[PDB]
């Protein structure tokens, strides 16, 4: 609002060829993930029974050889990352103060006068937008009836987005795997604004934008661990349906990744 | 999106873009920038309408500001039938300080027109139509203040005329409202339209500030001229006032275009102001004037001074027995002297059309702080608010 | 202005040609 | 929901063979032979009650019988309530579909009606997938249908039509799910067909054409009975993928995408289309 | 070596159509960024003079409106991220112990028996590889002559990669903007193994892999700040030239992003 | 017969016909019935159906037709190719010394190469005149137009240089009523001259000062390679305009310019439209 | 390095005009007129000493003169040492290039030699960009050149040749930079040309063909003088982009990419190609 940018300024530099080729590509990665499609679709090209062989492994630069410089673990001063929460449980009320703690710590400076975020960004352009989705009636709310919000990291404020109910929003974000997921209190959805990702650096901007998304949800992971929230980054959603439900215009902006938050009993 | 760019030596403008937006329930804005050949054309609403409207406004404005050529040079009584030449003489005799003898003997630059009612072919003075200072340079002492009221572009002649006629109605209605402070009705500020993007705008404006929706249609007239007004006292809002206006047979249609045009003006100015852009960026004095009206006092001045013919506030958008009546019948009852300037150009296997509807029996332009035919068939000096006869309406 | 002539025309776009 | 899968059960002299997509068995049991002939007779779905009845009739244990029928590829058990409860086909060539309702039951597809586009007062219930298939393309036909039915709770649409030497099946158009409509599709193909050496379709030639009322026909080669036959099979299999007996699961990244076919070469191309920038379907 | 995975297992599931379409796309984002091309190429579609208007801004969901739920900064318990270092200075010797501290903290568990990394990953497949580049003769080294290493996050060990000299490796990573960059002690290069990103989830895997890259370099940012290293994530490099110099086979693996580390005088 | 775009507007028993070149009071009921009928028929019609329509509306066939042709409701166009031959008029004719020979095998038939500096240029009926200029002056185009506008079935196309661009104009055909050279450039100059705020460093200033000083606009520093590139573009446009009718070919094949950036070698195909103010519309 | 840009300087009666890509000036000074005629005479690069000499000769201040010449678009100052110090053209049609060395100096391109492919003992210095242009394509010709010169310090190659109705210019092949070679290119185009409706080129038909010695010719339409002319201009401009007087800067994401041209339509397509999986150029 003080640091507002109009997308009209941005589009003055858009190469329409670039935008079309990037969106054509991007859309190949969209999913049609719904409870009603479970028995006629699949996600994994690898059978369940062969998967473990591929999980948590190292690819070697000289496969079959073992000559390495070992490094001490005595240098590690970190905590182990918590396991990613699954079937969340919404028995406890969850306050707005807890959602607020996450938002300001993961995405904003401690100094509300400063514009320097806790993650870097190609060209300082920050093309990735954070949306808040409230998924539980046991989640406290700022403005009754409003379940989608947009986080403004520089003003440190929430912008109302949608008054969809809590059941519809859970359905869109939770794809066909909702029963395993259980019941999170809330989610963040990270979205790319295509022209903002593309206008300065062209195709390479798409690459920089997706990486930024990762820097962001990672801060959220670390911050969640510290305030005693469980979380799970989530790709099992129908992209367009999420978009639709949040009243995003898919010609301009698209959800890259969902991240779920809550308790685990 | 769109993002069509042309070399500066192209026939076509520097750029056309459709603006991205996060919110699917907000209207599309589309715009064409062409250096300072004209100021940027734009339109807003449903996506394709937006795009058609910006293209259309660009063709319109380029024609009137940059491309007119006159069909030569005649006195008023040569170029048209007598009772029309008289009507023009009386308009011009108010607008400059030259004598009736000077006016009737002056050879004016001419443009093709036809009578709205009889289709009789004639000419009218080019000085009313051309918005550049060269086309009818030698005529400007008779008519120094020109503008785009009643101007319109379309690919059907009928649409171009209908567009010209509706804008004429809305601007005649606006000036009469401005001068007298009389409106037919207020439509509920809390009206629900049923159309997503219209509702979105109204909700955003209601929560940012306050709106008033007024039917200011020329009395007796069919159709609806709907004027929408916003203002806020909110300190961190950069827009303290905006407004929009449209006329149509249909109350809903007029309200919706009205609301969308308010938003269109709201967001253009908002973007100017947050863009950091300077006064040297403003080349159009209507825009300069509108921009100096960006204060809450523009809103309260209209609202406190608005008198309403009907008691209660319209809760629904249902028509009435007047709306249905014949607009040409109504207009001809007031005046025979309404002309349609027209031009046309082949594009592929179609014609596109540029029209302007003009009457010296009505207000010839909308700047009653410039030189204007203040006395005419719908107003006379004294009927209205006096300070307002020498001040321009706060409308872009 | 210069002592060598007067500029008639300019192609503004051609004459123009981390974070800032 | 017991779905009966493709198989045959063949006998000559005293030898009887079952052959499915999954397996082949030398059947050494009269009762199970009878069960299998009865099932080969039925189209598509069968009440688990009929199956038990047919098993008990041949004196066969019910879970042993069932385990046999499932694992050998004769039947399977499905649990999920589907997105569209029902399909209708709307067409300018309804004769081409006059046995479709009957035949495609055996593929597990419920098509409730074949509707001639010429008909007024066309009605469609909630959560119905509308298949609009046109031989003689006009965009006003699609507009009319969207206009009649976009508001229906849980609706979706598929459009099929011809362009040049291709048969086109659009992605599923679902207001609820936010997916691209017909016009998003046909603009993607009219762009590719321009000898432009450019993905980007936009220019002042296009801008000027957009001023006119959106309206069009499509050039395409004349159809014979053979092109119609080919088209009938892709329609059936596409409907089957979405709402019928799944034989081969689709990946989530392609399940709703367009399917295009060259009628010369018979090669399929499955392809997700983006929203067209100048389209209105997102704003509805 | 204990948690080794052979790419031969992976390729058994590769869709070659998917791999070709992803690489075709990916390569559109590669740069030809070299000192010798400075005066005949450019990077930014936006002029330098119009850029500030686009830097550190907020795009609004309701542009022109200001109605928001403000959030307290009193909830922020974080430190502000350091500015990203520029013209690095290699006057000080930098020890192997410091590079080791960064590596184990950003990418490895504190428990060397555990396989759970401090960043999540689609399918637990971890398709992104970390390479170490030594850029200063004032940087200590484990095996003299070896300036490229591969970090094995689960074994917690370095695998020798290349004995290119330090000048060549700096040239490849630093593109045409080396003079502004100055002299970093070392870099990490994050690389995607295409088939490993693609084999399970197909196109959506590419999206998940680039985001993972961001989660990774972000941990490095936070860890760098804590051990008193400056850093700058960097996209100004010639992709194939970096690849070449590090002896990566570009048919299998590609550099997504470089990250520079060192001091700043 | 091609039915051109036009409008008819009615009020009282009054009717006004407007076409691309005319504005006409229609007082004969017969002709209202003929125009209303043609208004809804889109484009190309047969001589037989037109004649059937006229007879129905009690209008002399010969006279009725003369009206429709003269006011620009119809034109009497060929189902066979519009230009049986072609000629190139140039200030650098030597660049085309082998063009006639060579372009044969591309199916392109150029009868004559002609020096613009020749006095007494003649040109056959049904011939397309390619005017190519390295030294552009608008009076050179004016001269060619004046000489040949009246030749049966004549058309024109003009190629020239503007800074880094090679511009090929649309095809100007009096018979078909397509835009001319001046419909582009004079309109372009009008827009510079009548700008809401004149850019005081406009390229119009150069163009207008070259008139005032009686100087041509030179192509900037052409070498062999730019001429080779030009040569090929010319050959390929002529190929596009060969074997062409209004039955074979859409008007947009004529109502299109080709601009080639000689640096990037990129082409830009743009629509060309009429200018109401142009004198090609009489 | 003062680069002389495209301009003209025209006089009639007492009026003299300078016109460049950047600007136009009414020249009101005899000295600067002389300077400008002299510069219009010279090809391409000029010693800053010659420029100063020419300025002093016309009694013009040197920095005022220079500032004028730069800002008006007559010249510019470039500072950078380029990647290839030198270009050679190797061709089966060297006659087509017999004035190229001379002419292209004015475009700031240094081509040291035109080499007939028929010649033995072909020599190329270090840091030379080798342009191999073939009308009569054979892959053995490319193999021979790579074989002769891949090892040369700082070498790069461009290949140009015809395929169907297209003229092809490959991406710059640079062992040092790791960029795709000719064969990476021609496999990308032979894949696209298959009526496969598939990007993926691999099948058992291809596998079997790979057993034979890699060897091929290309089908392409016959060339006239006009196709040759067009080709000459793209070669010049491509060389100019890479090693000559830059008029228009290229984006870093496309600078080294392939350039393809339809000779029918004259439309360019600039496109980065991936390494071909079965190619050896990465392993060298
Ligand atoms: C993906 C990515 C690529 C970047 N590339 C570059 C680069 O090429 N050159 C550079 O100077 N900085 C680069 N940066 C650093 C940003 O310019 C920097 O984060 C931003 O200007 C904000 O400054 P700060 O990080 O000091 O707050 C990059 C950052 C990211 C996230
Ligand atoms: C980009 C991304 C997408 C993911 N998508 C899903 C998902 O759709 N479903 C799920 O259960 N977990 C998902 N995860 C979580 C991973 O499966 C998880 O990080 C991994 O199995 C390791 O487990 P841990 O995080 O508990 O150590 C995702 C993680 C990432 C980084
Ligand atoms: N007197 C007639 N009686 C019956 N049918 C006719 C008559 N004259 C013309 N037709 C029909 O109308 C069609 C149109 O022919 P028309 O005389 O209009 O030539 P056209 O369409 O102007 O073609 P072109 O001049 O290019 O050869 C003919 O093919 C013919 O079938
Ligand atoms: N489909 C169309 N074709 C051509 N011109 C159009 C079309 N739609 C709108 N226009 C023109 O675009 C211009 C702007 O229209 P609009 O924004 O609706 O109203 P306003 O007159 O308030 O600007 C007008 O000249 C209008 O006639
Ligand atoms: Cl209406
Ligand atoms: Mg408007
Ligand atoms: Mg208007
Ligand atoms: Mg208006
Ligand atoms: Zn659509
Ligand atoms: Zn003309
Ligand atoms: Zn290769």
């Amino acid at each position: 609002s003080k640091h507002e940018l109009s997308l009209v300024e941005v589009t003055h530099y858009t190469d329409p060829e670039v935008l079309a080729i990037v969106k054509d590509f991007h859309v190949r990665g969209n999913f049609a993930s719904l409870p009603e499609f479970a028995e006629r679709t699949f996600v994994s090209a690898v059978p369940l029974a062969h998967l473990e062989k591929f999980e948590n492994k190292e690819v070697l630069f000289r496969p079959g050889f073992s000559s390495v410089i070992n490094i001490s673990s005595s240098h590690n001063f970190s905590r182990e990352r918590l396991p990613s929460g699954i079937n969340f449980c919404d028995k406890n009320k969850l306050s707005i103060r807890t959602i607020e703690k996450l938002l300001v710590n993961a995405f904003s400076s401690p100094d509300p006068g400063s514009v320097r975020r806790p993650y870097p960004s190609g060209g300082a352009l920050y093309p990735i937008e954070v949306f808040l989705c409230r998924l539980s009636e046991n989640t406290e709310n700022w403005q009754a009836g409003t379940n989608v919000y947009h986080y403004l990291p520089l003003s440190q404020a929430l912008e109302p987005v949608a008054t969809c109910n809590t059941q519809s929003l859970y359905r869109s974000l939770s794809g066909g795997d909702s029963e395993r997921l259980g019941k999170p209190h809330f989610a963040l959805v990270y979205c790319i604004i295509f022209e903002k990702a593309l206008f300065k650096y062209r195709y390479r901007g798409y690459r920089m934008a997706l990486m930024e998304t990762g820097s962001m949800y990672q801060n959220a992971v670390l911050v969640a661990d510290q305030i005693g929230l469980k979380n799970r980054v989530w790709a099992g959603y129908t992209d367009s349906y999420v978009a639709k439900t949040m009243n995003l215009d898919q010609r301009t902006v698209a959800p890259l990744i969902v991240q779920f938050f809550g308790d685990v009993n | 999106m769109i993002n069509v760019y042309s070399n500066l030596m192209s026939a076509w403008p520097a750029t056309m873009a459709m603006s991205p937006k996060l919110n699917r329930n907000m209207p599309t804005f589309s715009q064409i920038w062409d250096y300072e050949r004209i100021t940027p054309a734009s339109a807003a609403g449903e996506t394709l309408k937006s795009i058609q409207g910006a293209i259309g406004e660009y063709f319109e404005r380029r024609h009137f500001f940059n491309e007119i050529v006159t069909g030569g040079q005649k006195t008023l009584y040569e170029m048209m039938p007598p009772s029309a030449a008289k009507a023009f003489t009386e308009a011009f005799f108010q607008i400059s300080s030259l004598t009736r003898d000077e006016i009737i003997t002056h050879k004016f630059k001419t443009v093709r027109a036809f009578n709205l009612f009889s289709l009789e072919q004639q000419e009218i003075p080019a000085v009313i139509i051309a918005l550049d200072n060269i086309t009818a340079a030698d005529d400007l002492k008779f008519y120094p203040d020109r503008d785009t009221c009643g101007c319109s572009f379309h690919g059907s002649l009928n649409d171009a005329i209908e567009g010209s006629l509706c804008e004429f109605m809305e601007r005649q209605s606006l000036l009469l409202y401005w001068l007298q402070g009389k409106a037919n009705t207020e439509i509920s500020s809390e009206i629900v339209t049923g159309i997503n993007h219209i509702d979105e705008i109204l909700l955003a404006l209601r929560s940012e500030g306050d709106i008033r929706i007024f039917d200011i249609t020329l009395p007796g007239a069919p159709g609806h001229a709907v004027l929408t007004l916003y203002g806020t006292k909110n300190k961190i809002s950069r827009i303290k006032y905006s407004t929009g206006l449209s006329y149509a047979n249909s109350l809903k249609k007029a309200l919706c275009k009205s609301v969308v045009e308010l938003w269109q003006s709201y967001i253009c100015l908002h973007n100017f102001l947050i863009g950091g852009y300077t006064d040297d960026d403003i080349i159009d004095s209507y825009q300069r004037h509108f921009m100096s009206c960006n204060k809450y006092e523009s809103f309260t001045d209209l609202c406190e001074n608005t008198v309403l013919l009907s008691d209660d506030v319209k809760l629904t958008l249902e028509e009435n027995i007047t709306s249905d009546t014949n607009l040409l019948n109504y207009l001809q009852q007031i005046s025979d002297n309404i002309f349609v300037y027209y031009a046309r150009e082949r594009v592929s296997n179609s014609l596109v059309w540029y029209t302007k509807i003009v009457s010296p029996d009505f207000f010839l332009h909308m700047n009653n702080s410039g030189a204007i035919n203040i006395n005419n068939k719908i107003y006379h000096t004294g009927d209205g608010i006096k300070v307002r006869e020498s001040k321009m309406v706060p409308f872009p | 202005a210069s002592e060598f002539g007067v500029v008639l025309s300019v192609d503004a776009l051609k004459l123009s040609r981390g974070s800032h | 929901m017991i779905n009966i899968l493709p198989f045959e059960i063949i006998s000559r002299n005293t030898k009887t063979l079952l052959i499915t997509y999954i397996s082949s068995v030398d059947i050494t049991h009269e009762g199970m032979k009878k069960v299998l002939e009865s099932l080969r007779s039925k189209q598509g779905i069968i009440s688990e009650y009929l199956l038990d009845k047919l098993l008990d009739e041949s004196l066969i244990d019910k879970d042993k019988g069932k385990e046999f029928l499932i694992t050998t590829g004769v039947i399977n058990k499905t649990k999920t309530s589907p997105l569209w409860v029902n399909s209708v086909i709307i067409s300018d060539v309804p004769h081409l579909f006059s046995n479709a309702r009957e035949q495609w039951k055996c593929d597990g597809v419920f098509v409730s009606h074949i509707i001639d586009i010429k008909d007024n007062n066309i009605n469609v219930s909630d959560s119905t997938l509308i298949w609009l298939h046109l031989e003689n393309y006009h965009s006003d036909i699609v507009k009319r249908i969207y206009s009649k039915f976009e508001s229906n709770p849980g609706v979706a649409f598929i459009q099929s039509y011809y362009l040049k030497e291709s048969f086109r099946i659009d992605g599923v158009y679902s207001p609820d799910l936010g997916t691209p409509c017909h016009f998003c599709h046909i603009e993607r193909w009219l762009s590719r067909e321009e000898k432009s050496f450019r993905r980007n379709e936009m220019s002042w030639a296009n801008l000027l054409q957009l001023l006119k009322k959106y309206q069009m026909t499509l050039p395409a080669l004349a159809l014979g009975e053979s092109e119609r036959g080919f088209s009938y099979h892709l329609i059936k299999r596409r409907l089957q993928e979405l709402t019928g007996t799944s034989l081969v699961k689709s990946h989530v990244d392609n399940f709703m995408s367009s399917v295009s076919a060259d009628l010369i070469t018979c090669i399929l191309c499955k392809e997700p289309v983006i929203h067209w920038q100048a389209c209105s379907c997102l704003e509805r």
